């Protein structure tokens, strides 16, 4: 079960959390920031199409 | 494109005020005669003001809601689609765009030969 183990349960078990928890990060504070300058972006695409189109 | 349903899209981009990117998606595409489709792809050549492509847009398939669509272009200024809203009315049945004229719309060449074509034959009188 049993249990006796820690020096080799801990050693890689806090590789894991601590360089995973900042390896998140990114991607979703990345995908707004990133989102935003780009939907708006296309909000002035179709906004020009009225302009010209009209 | 093959094995995905359409219906199930369009949805997605309609309430997304984003739809128009697709508007080449519609290109290829448009031989589903989906409702979807011409549905809104009218409502695009409609405020984007385009004829030729929403004339041809419809040229073939035939599969909306010949109505209220009609009732969009009515209220234009631009008679580019007050003529074709005239027509989109009328559509094989030439009834209903002469009984609807008046003063405006009353144009001294179209109405001379959109009656011709009729049956109510008393209509002339």
């Amino acid at each position: 079960i049993a249990q006796a183990d820690r020096l080799t349960q801990e050693p890689e078990s806090i590789r894991k959390w601590r360089e995973e928890q900042r390896k998140r990060l990114q991607e979703l504070d990345a995908a707004s920031k990133v989102m935003e300058q780009e939907w708006r972006e296309k909000a002035k695409k179709d906004l020009e199409e009225w302009n010209q189109r009209q | 494109s093959p094995r995905l349903d359409h219906t199930r899209a369009v949805n997605y981009f309609s309430k997304v005020k984003q739809l128009p990117l697709v508007k080449p998606y519609l290109r290829s595409v448009q031989n589903h005669n989906n409702k979807s489709v011409n549905e809104s792809l009218n409502n695009l050549f409609i405020t984007e003001e385009d004829y030729q492509a929403l004339r041809t847009s419809i040229d073939a398939y035939d599969n909306f809601d010949n109505i209220s669509l009609a009732q969009r272009l009515e209220k234009h200024e631009l008679i580019e689609f007050r003529r074709i809203a005239a027509y989109l009315f009328k559509g094989n049945n030439r009834w209903k765009q002469s009984v609807e004229l008046c003063k405006k719309d009353s144009l001294y060449k179209d109405a001379m030969q959109y009656a011709s074509e009729s049956k109510d034959t008393e209509l002339a009188e």
